[PDB]
């Protein structure tokens, strides 16, 4: 996250790190003790059997006893279009069931179809780069953002740090967008580069898939 | 410490018969913007394709081929980047096509 | 080289292997010895530094028959256009004369715009890839047939028969491929063409630089 702050340790227990050979490459969201919800393109080109879902971490670079690690067993898509970045949502079933505690909890998703109008206050998070050309995050980053509708299409949830150059960066794909206590968006793509200050960042609209998500996790 | 990922550039319907490869670090996650600046690089060094030629091209795209058999087709005239990282050691080759 | 056989070792002592250092990467090309101190090649094989390897067969070993020479000058043709691949020819001024043995010696160049009548059967050799997934550690070769210029005027938008050759029968699956750039096209033991480009599928026909049509500039540059 570019232009954010260090997050209170485990202030977001539903926050998930996806790692390939010990290296973070996408975020995810814990939606059920054996299902994480992430971006569809994070897993579209990767060796799924090498991905390791890491729950309840905070400082990715140091040893944390609160961590729990799982493999991916099954994948659930809902019509992802890599040409137009549409339906950028995926649900990964884990090789086990996480133990819910203070550091690991299940997130709350909105009602099906509930759309956020312009101006709503949200919170983007993730271990993405701290700055374009600056490097990956070691501590979870959070950032107050505002929902926008201009320069956006109905197929996405768009946010914009207003008046500054700040926003999501690379490695923030799959990380949740929390508004009013609900995961309303999975981070998908930026325009022009990280923290352009001109073009809103784009999230997959979770609230449009609640029905499809419920049928998966049951 | 570093690896060589081979690439091929075909502009206007012709591709040079050269064996050309870029330089990436061994086992490192990078973004699709890192890759774009290296594609726009060899696009100029090999066949004189500048930023103005891309903007005025009929279409301009490149394709990351991964070693597992899957690929990802990137639109060079789109300016859009999925906020993900990909590991350099998983990339099989890159192909570039411009008109 | 797509669709060819493996070369009889050191039966082509003129062949040159080029290790090219570019910005942000390497490149590997072919080339051929034309005099004791000069290697001819293509102009898009140009870089900042060039390790030339003569008298090799297996380049991923180090043979005592080999000779490693860095290039003192890489002189591209002054009308070389990388966008269209036009005048795709370059001279390499080696930093030292070759040993000249039965594994290393130059190749004969043609007479000032010698013709080359269609149907002629020639030989092209190099260390390039043999498919879209596999390569070779040893020098390979194949025999190709010159076509009428119309076959290349159809396919390629910047084919100029005044300075390029049209090589490769549409119906047989032989051609030079990625890594053979700069290599010679050989008919009656005379370097008539330089590997330049084709379609990226490797489907012939393909375009060579017409060596004969550049002879005055070569001798002038060779000083």
């Amino acid at each position: 996250i570019v232009g954010g702050r260090r997050a209170r340790p485990h202030a977001w227990p539903f926050m998930v790190s996806l790692q390939l050979r010990g290296g973070h490459f996408c975020g995810a969201t814990l939606i059920a003790p054996n299902f994480v919800m992430s971006a569809a393109h994070c897993v579209a080109n990767v060796n799924v059997r090498a991905v390791r879902v890491v729950l309840g971490a905070h400082n990715l670079s140091r040893r944390e006893p609160t961590r729990q690690v799982f493999a991916v067993q099954r994948i659930f898509e809902n019509g992802y279009d890599p040409v137009n970045l549409l339906n950028d949502i995926v649900i990964l079933q884990l090789n086990g069931s996480a133990t819910i505690n203070a550091n690991v909890q299940v997130a709350q998703l909105p009602a099906q179809g509930r759309r956020l109008g312009n101006g709503v206050q949200c919170l983007a998070m993730g271990w993405g780069l701290l700055g374009r050309n600056r490097g990956i995050a070691s501590v979870l980053q959070e950032l107050n953002v505002t929902v926008v509708t201009s320069l956006c299409r109905r197929s996405n949830v768009c946010t914009l740090v207003r008046g500054r150059q700040a926003g999501v960066c690379f490695g923030d794909s799959g990380s949740p967008l929390v508004c009013n206590g609900l995961i309303h968006g999975i981070a998908s793509f930026v325009r022009g580069g990280c923290a352009s200050g001109l073009y809103p960042d784009a999230f997959a609209p979770v609230a449009q898939f609640v029905n499809w998500i419920d049928s998966i996790i049951q | 410490s570093t690896i060589q990922i081979p690439y091929t550039i075909t502009v206007n319907g012709t591709s040079q018969n050269i064996l050309s490869s870029l330089t990436f670090n061994k086992n490192q996650n990078i973004s699709y913007k890192d890759i774009e600046n290296k594609v726009k690089s060899v696009l100029y060094f090999n066949r004189g394709i500048s930023d103005i030629d891309l903007r005025l091209s009929k279409q301009a795209e490149y394709t990351v081929h991964f070693k597992n058999g899957t690929k990802r087709v990137i639109d060079l005239k789109s300016g859009i980047y999925t906020a993900d990282l990909i590991n350099t050691s998983d990339i099989k080759a890159i192909s570039v096509n411009v008109d | 080289i797509i669709g060819g056989r493996e070369s009889r070792p050191h039966s082509r002592p003129y062949m040159a292997y080029l290790q090219i250092q570019s910005p942000a990467g390497q490149s590997r090309c072919g080339g051929f010895l034309v005099r004791e101190d000069f290697v001819l090649t293509a102009a898009h094989c140009w870089g900042s530094n060039i390790n030339v390897t003569l008298g090799a067969h297996n380049i991923q070993r180090r043979e005592n028959t080999q000779q490693h020479i860095t290039a003192r000058r890489a002189i591209r043709h002054p009308q070389y256009n990388q966008r269209t691949i036009q005048n795709d020819i370059m001279l390499l001024q080696l930093s030292r004369r070759v040993r000249r043995n039965r594994n290393v010696n130059p190749v004969a160049l043609p007479r000032a715009q010698e013709g080359l009548r269609p149907g002629t059967l020639c030989t092209v050799a190099g260390w390039g890839r043999v498919s879209m997934r596999r390569g070779t550690d040893t020098l390979r070769e194949v025999q190709l047939r010159v076509q009428r210029d119309r076959q290349c005027l159809r396919i390629f938008g910047s084919y100029d028969p005044r300075r390029q050759i049209c090589v490769g029968d549409r119906r047989e699956r032989k051609a030079a491929f990625k890594g053979d750039s700069g290599g010679p096209l050989l008919c009656n033991n005379v370097a008539h063409g330089i590997v330049s480009y084709g379609k990226s599928s490797g489907v012939p026909p393909e375009v060579f630089t017409r060596v004969s049509s550049f002879l005055p500039w070569i001798r002038t540059t060779m000083r």
